[PDB]
């Protein structure tokens, strides 16, 4: 009852954007695509303003995602469609590490929360490799067997990951002993595309079926299932925060759920065959960033 | 094809 609809608070017209993403202190945003750039936004001139990056880095390969530090505000890692893991600086704009062992593209990245240094990233290789950024060698390796499209730390402990498998599975582990995940949670009916933790307990998925679902990570148990959004075929954004998730859709609209109800609160149509290619919560806040597969970018804000 | 999931 509380929200019925998304309002648009700004635009930036456009290229598919694969990651929107806030730094620590949700001031600045970053993008990254198939354009071979990560851009950097500052969040209050983009919604107060009639816009350019304040930072652009030109990379070699497509971007698939981004993740900031959680402790050093300046740094953003990147995932590549080479495979490369990068860690920049977006003052200096330098790449300060490149971590290149995955043999295939690389998906995902993710900086820990809690122990800052950490990141972890996911390949159709197959392969999760967790990285410290004070070392060239990644300090874990686990052999699974399908491709890995997302991988995330849980919020609260750097020992947990979630990894969302082309197996329709999410595989959780406890990286001090990666022998058998903790648990294997199924009921996606195709690949895992996304996994976000809305609190230490409650992790989110994304798939190919069209659906999203809830699970419970103390006790191991399926939560629920989200439908209204149209997935077929592309990775088209997960966010949630501690009460809500977004989601893209191949009809060019956002969807947001309560995590409490399995359909939508309310829905935005971007403005064919455009898809959303990004989302991302400011945080428990009800703004959001989004973007579209034709590279357009909007803040939006529930309201009632 | 970019951003298509395996």
């Amino acid at each position: 009852t509380r929200y019925s609809r998304l309002r648009v608070i700004a635009e930036i017209r456009h290229n598919i954007v694969s990651s929107i993403e806030f730094d620590r202190d949700d001031e600045l945003f970053a993008t990254a695509g198939v354009s071979r750039c990560i851009k950097v936004f500052d969040f209050s001139s983009v919604v107060n303003e009639p816009q350019c990056p304040i930072v652009e880095m030109s990379t070699r390969s497509k971007l698939s995602c981004l993740s900031w530090n959680k402790h050093e505000k300046n740094h953003i890692a990147s995932s590549d469609y080479e495979g490369i893991v990068t860690v920049w600086d977006v003052t200096t704009r330098q790449s300060l590490m490149e971590y290149e062992e995955h043999e295939k593209r690389a998906w995902s990245v993710d900086f820990s929360r809690t122990e800052p240094s950490m990141l972890v990233s996911g390949s159709d290789d197959c392969k999760v490799k967790v990285w410290c950024t004070r070392q060239e060698a990644s300090v874990i390796n686990i052999d699974m067997k399908a491709n890995i499209c997302c991988v995330k730390y849980n919020p609260g402990s750097s020992n947990y990951i979630a990894v969302g498998s082309a197996d329709h599975h999410i595989h959780y582990y406890d990286l001090r002993n990666i022998s058998q995940p903790l648990h294997v949670f199924s009921g996606h009916k195709k690949a895992v595309s996304y996994v976000k933790f809305l609190s230490n307990n409650e992790l989110a998925s994304a798939s190919t079926d069209s659906t999203l679902r809830l699970w419970d990570v103390k006790d191991n148990l399926p939560v629920r299932t989200f439908r209204g959004h149209t997935n077929e075929k592309n990775f088209v954004g997960l966010t949630v925060n501690s009460e809500y998730l977004a989601c893209g859709s191949e009809t060019n609209e956002v969807y947001v759920y309560h995590k409490e109800i399995t359909r939508p609160v309310t829905s935005h149509r971007f403005g064919g065959s455009y898809f959303i290619s990004a989302v991302c919560w400011k945080s428990d806040s009800p703004t959001m960033l989004t973007a579209n597969s034709q590279g357009t970018i909007k803040v939006l804000v529930l309201a009632a | 094809r970019y951003a298509v999931v395996p």
